């Protein structure tokens, strides 16, 4: 019966994989939207 | 084996019914004495205090022919195949014991120098020494073949203590317990018997340990692949095997060593025959005994005779 349930559980541990990473994909998207009010100052500030 | 039986008689002190009546026509004949001997003197002698010391150094030489003879009567024999080097096999100095302790040819050239024998001996004493090293050599090989043999081999036929993988079924684990429902797949038998598999699976750890050793017997683990059992047990055959070629091929070499080695005691006796006649009679080599292996009464009457020259 638990042949099944070791789908259910491969299931679970990708999900919970695929979580952590869409949470830290919206801390990947932030790092490059956001701070680049700082790399634009040596990037066309130096001009 | 036999340790040395050589008689003590110079040449002019001989037992038999002549001085030269010593190699036959002796009244050895009729007590059926095997003795028998034959002059081969050496180039020269040395003076009376190379005399002492070659008397000296004698104790010494008898004592590695002892040492020689022990590891030629032990090391071979006791292997259980070199044996086979008969009397004619080891014949000493290329002579069987029956024409061997008839002569001392052994005093030609090979061990010693066919010169003043004060250094000769020692140096055919250094050659005895490193044919038993030799001799030596082949029994520590033969060792070290025995702890090759009794190898993994030794071990358990499998499904038990020791070497189990070589019975095992190859989720599962090799318990061969020797004198279950549940959501797992219990349902399975596996090929653990040598001993019995009972229903197990690895879904639900409640079965597995059930079967494994929950409650009544703990069973035994082992290896879960048998080729690693196969190939160790194939080993342990191999190596019981060169282990046996070595006491049949290696320990022939050993048997031939043991027959260089009787050569080498040839060769000691026939120095000291001239030991003897040095010490008993004048300084050059000239003897008129003998060597053999008589029983008690011919060795008597040989003592009767001889009681002209009584230690």
């Amino acid at each position: 019966q638990m042949v099944r349930f070791i789908r259910q559980e491969a299931e679970e541990k990708a999900n919970e994989i695929s979580v952590s990473a869409e949470e830290e994909f919206n801390i990947e998207k932030l790092q490059l939207v956001e701070a680049e009010k700082k790399k634009i100052r040596q990037e066309y500030e130096r001009k | 084996a036999s340790r040395y039986w050589v008689v003590s008689l110079p040449v002019q002190n001989s037992a038999a019914s002549v001085w030269n009546r010593l190699q036959e026509q002796i009244s050895k004949h009729s007590f059926d004495t095997p003795l028998y001997r034959f002059n081969i003197p050496n180039l020269r002698v040395g003076t009376l205090d190379s005399l002492l010391a070659l008397s000296d150094d004698l104790v010494k030489s008898n004592s590695f022919v002892e040492s020689v003879s022990h590891k030629i009567r032990r090391q071979i024999e006791e292997l259980e195949r070199v044996s086979g080097i008969e009397s004619s096999s080891l014949s000493v100095d290329g002579v069987p014991v029956d024409t061997y302790l008839t002569r001392f040819v052994w005093d030609e050239a090979k061990y010693p120098t066919m010169s003043p024998l004060r250094e000769i001996v020692d140096g055919i004493h250094t050659l005895v020494a490193k044919i038993e090293d030799d001799l030596k050599v082949r029994v520590a090989e033969y060792n070290n073949v025995r702890s090759q043999l009794n190898a993994i081999n030794r071990k358990q036929s499998g499904s038990l203590a020791v070497r189990d993988l070589s019975n095992l079924v190859k989720l599962v684990t090799l318990l061969a317990v020797v004198p279950t429902s549940y959501v797992v797949p219990r349902s399975s038998k596996l090929l653990y018997e040598d001993l019995y598999t009972v229903t197990l699976f690895g879904r639900v750890a409640d079965n597995f340990r059930i079967a494994a050793r929950e409650k009544g017997f703990q069973i035994r683990d082992f290896e879960y692949s048998s080729e690693a059992q196969e190939s160790r047990n194939q080993e342990l055959e191999k190596l019981v095997h060169d282990q046996e070629s070595l006491r049949s091929s290696l320990l022939q070499w050993c048997y031939t060593s043991y027959g260089e080695v009787f050569s080498s005691w040839m060769h000691f006796c026939a120095v000291r025959v001239f030991a003897e006649s040095i010490l008993r009679y004048g300084l050059p080599p000239s003897f008129l005994a003998c060597v053999l292996a008589p029983s008690v009464k011919g060795e008597k009457k040989v003592r009767s005779i001889l009681e002209e020259l009584c230690g």
